């Protein structure tokens, strides 16, 4: 369809659209660059006056970003844990057979001089250091991240969680909206510790500090959540991973799924920098997010909500993408699972149920695709009645789901 | 909603545009493990004249 | 399903997901490294003035778990443990014969360095000893595990039977919120004494002080759920461990039993390590959690749920797991043993009664289900829908994200 014209007056017309680039970066296309990941926090003021420093800085006022970062790398320089095997990610190896290694044998360096007080603080604070301090400033970049009145509910985390032999109260005054402690998100060097502190405890689970991932748990597939719903879609149709690629029905679904899944990005290894991709500033744009991979993201959702996902209902239903042509392709999709049940035998005592056995238009026994497509096309590709009574049982009775999410969407197509 | 155009003409040619795209879904296998369903077959026009295109 | 192509260019992907590390951790394994668990009680100096200690340190927002520690263990010598025949557990001779043995013959050893308050404390409390003050610390420990409003109706619990033999009342600061004692579970050594105490009075129940057991049982078959649910689901069938194990109809519920069930772990025996792998710190992944048996754990309960169990109602419903298949399982076993009652004369008077299309199955036999299930093309019957439907209909109250109120929503509409 090169060449379109106005059939009236035999004129040619060339329909045309502004063009949106905003490409992706991955992971792997950054190591090919650099071969270590810059950490800058040139200050060598003494561990005691950082403390102090932030303390007070917390209690009330412009707290220093430099100041708080500057207290944990020296708060956190606990070369703590044994490499138990072999630690390679991305070409770099940071741990060999028994090498006892920390945080920050990530890669780290120094810029700047210029501070805001003067060296000895006030000297009113005792450790508390590794005790408590670090897993409240750790635990407000989770908090930070957060506009809905789950700030609240994530500072009782932040507090009760506080009290491990330590029992204090709360720090900073005004309630958030992103103003206070939010300053911190952008910060390029901030992120990248909240990282390498997940990154740590994610190896060495068992460590007594591994109590600091409470809040540091966010930047792990931060914004990676469109891989994280064809995760969720394998467990609810209980579909291997490759079975569910192949009910992918729509040209813009299967092409996310392509961009998803490209080679040498380490995305399925153990412990990688893949899933802290964003907050080490590997990539500028996740190839793995919602908002570019929307078709897909919607598509999944709405299927796994269907089969009964208690997760599914709350998602976003994201904007500039084929609504009725994925519906349908989800429908089908959560109609074949949820009606072909996997009921097998499993267990016996020498006497197994032999399974040895409608022939024209009914619904196909299993789960497979080509099987599927050739039965809905016999159906003139529009839905069965059963099927849309199917959708309704599902979403009939859900309460109370918010606007502009899949669930509102869900029941306002199915519920008649 | 502007003023000053032809509503009626507008809507019932909108409403057109809207069923069409809307019951033609898109559908088609996109992977495969080496079995494909291939769509056309006979594949003629539903239920006589006044089917669904 | 090794390669997948992309039909329109003839092009491999490579379908993919995050892993998930967290292999479970057996008993059993344990005891293949060590041989021993070590009860790390830091300090040990004056048992009159820990007693002071722990009293004000109770009084007020502030007592170490050290110094509660070293005073359980000063307080509980009860090495009154007259044996009956032996004892034995994962390799370990713990006793034998008619040995007196005492609740700390599990491997004790010292630690650290430092300590709180000067010596001499206060010298205010006597003979409170092996009375109640263990009583109490102990009970604390179940008094922790909770979070909801479920605390001030179960610390009654405490002063209740703090003050039978003894009569002692209130002592708390602040009441709950995670901050109190409700820390003390966090200490290694602390939920060791604990195990310790329970495992002890479960050898010996006819002992003087088996009322220390009113906080430390809740250590028992901690981390254990699937495997009560288990039990839960044979008393409710009326059905033996052998044939409810034929009804599970799920791979990843028949995995995780095959998980459940592996052979060297003493799950079956009176007096084992097993039932406190949590505590002792023998595991850091329990193989018999509800957490690591989803699917299990929905399908019991639910099948529970349609046979009348009380408990299933507010059982939680896990997610990541396929509710669907797993509902459909359910609701043919339920079916099944709701419509086919045992029903057979027991007593006589020399006269007994002898038993020998398209319609359910005369016994409870899964192989026979299965192929009425075949006759229904795998889809459920309007009367079994109309059985789950009564089995539903007229549950009350039901709190959110619980089996009860998914079974409700699923099957009353």
């Amino acid at each position: 369809s090169v060449t379109v014209k106005r059939i009236i007056d035999n004129t040619v017309i060339v329909p045309k659209l502004p063009a949106n680039e905003d490409p992706v970066e991955y992971p792997a296309d950054y190591f090919r660059k650099s071969k270590e990941i810059p950490l800058y926090i040139n200050t060598t003021k003494s561990l005691s006056d950082l403390r102090g420093y932030v303390y007070q800085g917390l209690k009330s006022g412009n707290v220093s970003i430099i100041h708080v970062n500057s207290y944990l790398y020296g708060a956190l320089k606990d070369i703590r844990g044994k490499l138990d095997k072999d630690w390679s990610s991305f070409g770099i190896n940071i741990g060999k057979a028994g090498d006892t290694i920390g945080i920050f044998d990530l890669v780290s360096l120094k810029a700047l001089d210029g501070v805001l007080p003067d060296g000895v603080s006030d000297a009113s604070r005792t450790s508390a250091d590794d005790k408590w301090l670090p897993l409240y400033l750790l635990g407000l970049y989770r908090v930070g991240r957060t506009q809905m009145p789950e700030y609240r509910k994530k500072l009782m985390d932040g507090l009760t969680n506080q009290c491990k032999m330590i029992n204090e109260q709360f720090e900073p005054l005004v309630p958030e909206g992103r103003d206070i402690f939010d300053v911190w998100g952008n910060d390029s060097n901030y992120t990248k510790i909240v990282a390498a502190v997940d990154m740590f405890f994610h190896m060495f689970k068992k460590h007594e500090c591994a109590s600091f991932r409470y809040g540091t748990i966010v930047s792990r597939f931060k914004d990676c959540a469109a891989l994280a719903t064809f995760g969720h879609l394998c467990k609810i149709t209980g579909m291997s991973t490759e079975d569910v690629t192949t009910w992918i029905l729509n040209r813009e679904v299967a092409d996310e799924m392509v961009q998803m899944m490209l080679p040498g990005q380490e995305i399925d290894k153990a412990d990688s920098y893949m899933p802290y991709l964003i907050d080490f500033g590997l990539s500028s744009k996740s190839p793995y997010s919602s908002v570019k991979n929307p078709a897909f993201h919607f598509w999944g959702q709405l299927t796994a909500l269907l089969l009964r996902s208690t997760r599914a209902r709350n998602a976003r239903q994201p904007d500039d993408i084929e609504y009725t042509s994925l519906t349908t392709a989800g429908l089908l999709y959560a109609y074949a699972v949820g009606s072909s049940a996997d009921l097998a035998q499993q267990f016996c005592v020498g006497d197994n149920k032999y399974t040895p056995d409608l022939t024209t238009n009914a619904p196909p026994q299993g789960r497979d695709v080509v099987e599927w497509l050739g039965w809905f096309e016999d159906q003139n590709r529009k839905p069965t009645p059963d099927m849309m009574q199917y959708a309704k049982r599902a979403v009939m009775s859900l309460q109370g789901l918010r606007e502009k999410t899949i669930g509102k969407y869900a029941k306002s197509e199915f519920d008649k | 909603q502007p003023d000053d155009i032809e509503y009626t003409s507008l809507t019932t040619a909108g409403l057109l545009y809207a069923y069409a795209v809307g019951s033609s879904a898109d559908l088609a296998q996109q992977f495969c493990v080496g079995d494909n369903k291939y769509t056309p077959d006979d594949s003629t026009g539903g239920l006589t004249t006044n089917a669904p295109p």
